[PDB]
């Protein structure tokens, strides 16, 4: 855990401005990395420098997503600091934070105007929450009898 | 029970990650949990808590 | 010959696993966290049990 | 002081080991995709499906070359399709442009 | 299981076995095992040694492009020392304010210089470490393991955790070391020869 809060003390943090601007990126790039493999199978003539200047915004692109997760990181362990206790340690919470990270940034929109965090903190919430009732008890327990016994 | 749930846990996320793409430091924090989980499966208590 | 074990012991050797003799002993390969229905009380599919 | 009683989720017969009139068994063989063969004795009497779960590891397939077919299988959820559901084809090709005149104005100068 | 994990009784319990096969010390084993230090598998040698003098020259090619820019960086810093003499020097008034803006453009071309000779340190080291390139070698810093990749990434296999040591073992043939530990017990003598 001490080794984790090293390993994303290195990370930084962005604006919402940075965020449209690498979502920007990543879709790009995946335009980019579509086209290659559309002109990689019954493609006609890939251009080498088109091709090469793409390979590198499909690169940039992706090394975009990565430090926005990076910067994430540190927010979605904030966020679910507050479900200790609760069936699971930290280390599984921390990994489904992860995993709702990379839904909500294949779900997130450029054009919301909107701040990545306050956007996918419900989803984070909600994979924790379902991980939770998942992996609660030794006997898996449907979600519905879970609300139930919540209730 | 729960040490190998815990295990089996630990094994799919990781195999649910590296099927998905992730960066490093998410697939080698799951590597690092699940390496710790099967040293408490074998012998709980040696190193660390 | 420990498959049908006789009554016709000699020695008893120690040795060390290798990954294919693990799968060779084994009669499947678990991959659910679940053990029982809390219901109907009979073990599930694929799990612990 | 404290005895209690309890027993498994089972129970238990009373019968005699003959082993000369069994059911008749036809075996079947299955493999996977790693050259496995997994022998599998079935009743006589008894449907063979093409597909069967082993100790491999994966479902391993009929050793006949009868039933091949490996048609339902897809990955309903790509990041490219889940894109082209929010976002169109002439804005997102123009993002793609302006990304590759960036990168042309950046790395040709 | 997806990726491979090692037994806890052949490391934790010492003598660990492990480290003793492989000649290592088992804490600096433990950062292997438990991801917290990258260890170099294996490292070529003949095209390793034909691009010593390639990379060698490609290496005082990038450090004169780099003394270039420091020389560059340091005159600029200059030239606006020179034009803080003498937007300083043609008002007659205290000169102690004065001698202020001039040991703050000292102290920036000295800060210019040294950052210069710090990132001049690193391409050094860089290179002497890929001179030094051994298998079983600890990098700590995988930053400083990310320059390699970028700039030595060939040449090399490196890998980091319980499939680098299961690599590690599979390309180790224990005849030799056993030959030469013979030897070593056979001739020499003292610590060397009790470990």
């Amino acid at each position: 855990v001490r080794a984790y809060l090293k390993q994303i003390g290195k990370v930084a943090l962005l604006n919402a401005e940075e965020e449209v601007e690498l979502a920007k990126r990543i879709e790009a790039g995946l335009y980019a990395t579509q086209l290659m493999t559309e002109l990689s199978e019954r493609g006609e003539k890939l251009p080498a420098a088109q091709r090469r200047d793409m390979m590198w915004i499909c690169r940039d692109g992706d090394r975009a997503k990565n430090h926005l997760l990076e910067a994430n990181l540190r927010l979605v362990v904030s966020l679910a600091k507050r479900y200790t206790g609760r069936g699971m340690a930290f280390l599984d919470l921390i990994q489904e934070g992860n995993l709702g990270l990379i839904r909500a940034v294949e779900k997130f929109d450029y054009t919301k105007g909107y701040k990545f965090s306050t956007y996918a903190t419900w989803w984070i919430r909600q994979a924790i929450t379902r991980a939770m009732a998942d992996q609660a008890r030794t006997i898996r327990i449907p979600v519905h009898m879970v609300e139930v016994i919540n209730k | 029970n729960d040490l190998y749930r815990r295990v089996i846990n630990r094994n799919n996320r990781l195999k649910r990650l590296i099927d998905l793409g992730a960066p490093e430091i998410i697939v080698n924090n799951e590597k690092r949990m699940l390496q710790e989980s099967v040293d408490a499966l074998f012998d709980n208590g040696r190193r660390g808590r | 010959g420990a498959m049908l074990d006789v009554n016709f012991f000699d020695e008893l050797r120690i040795g060390l696993a290798t990954a294919e003799d693990i799968r060779q002993w084994s009669y499947g390969e678990v991959k659910k966290p679940e053990t029982i229905n809390y219901r109907t009380l009979k073990p599930e599919k694929d799990g612990l049990f | 002081d404290r005895v209690l009683r309890g027993s498994r989720l089972g129970a238990v017969s009373y019968e005699t080991d003959r082993n000369h009139d069994l059911a008749p068994r036809q075996i079947a063989r299955y493999r996977t995709d790693n050259g496995e063969e997994f022998e599998v004795p079935f009743a006589d009497d008894a449907e063979i499906p093409g597909t069967w779960l082993c100790r491999n590891g994966m479902e391993g397939t009929l050793i006949e070359g009868d039933l091949p077919e490996p048609k339902k299988v897809k990955p309903p959820r790509t990041h490219w399709d889940m894109l082209l559901e929010r976002r169109s084809i002439e804005e997102l090709e123009e993002l793609l442009k302006e990304r590759l005149e960036l990168i042309r104005s950046r790395r040709r100068g | 299981l997806a990726a491979p994990v090692t037994h806890i009784w052949y490391f934790k319990g010492v003598p660990s076995r492990l480290g003793y096969l492989l000649d290592l010390a088992p804490k600096d084993l433990e950062k292997i095992i438990y991801f917290a230090a990258y260890v170099i598998t294996s490292v070529d040698e003949e095209m390793r040694h034909n691009e010593l003098s390639t990379l060698e020259a490609e290496m005082a090619v990038e450090r004169k492009a780099v003394e270039d820019q420091r020389d560059g960086e340091l005159e600029a810093r200059a030239q606006k020392l020179e034009a803080d003499l003498a937007e300083l020097e043609a008002e007659g008034a205290k000169a102690d304010a004065r001698r202020k803006v001039r040991d703050g453009g000292e102290r920036e071309m000295r800060q210019i210089r040294d950052r210069a000779q710090r990132e001049l340190d690193r391409l050094e080291d860089i290179w002497s470490t890929f001179t030094k390139l051994a298998p079983k070698q600890l990098i700590v810093d995988e930053n400083l393991y990310r320059e390699l990749v970028d700039r030595y990434g060939e040449y090399f296999t490196g890998a980091m955790g319980a499939e680098s040591i299961q690599k590690l073992i599979e390309n180790f043939d224990i005849d030799a070391e056993a030959e030469s530990l013979r030897d070593v017990i056979r001739n020499g003598k003292g610590q060397k020869k009790l470990r």
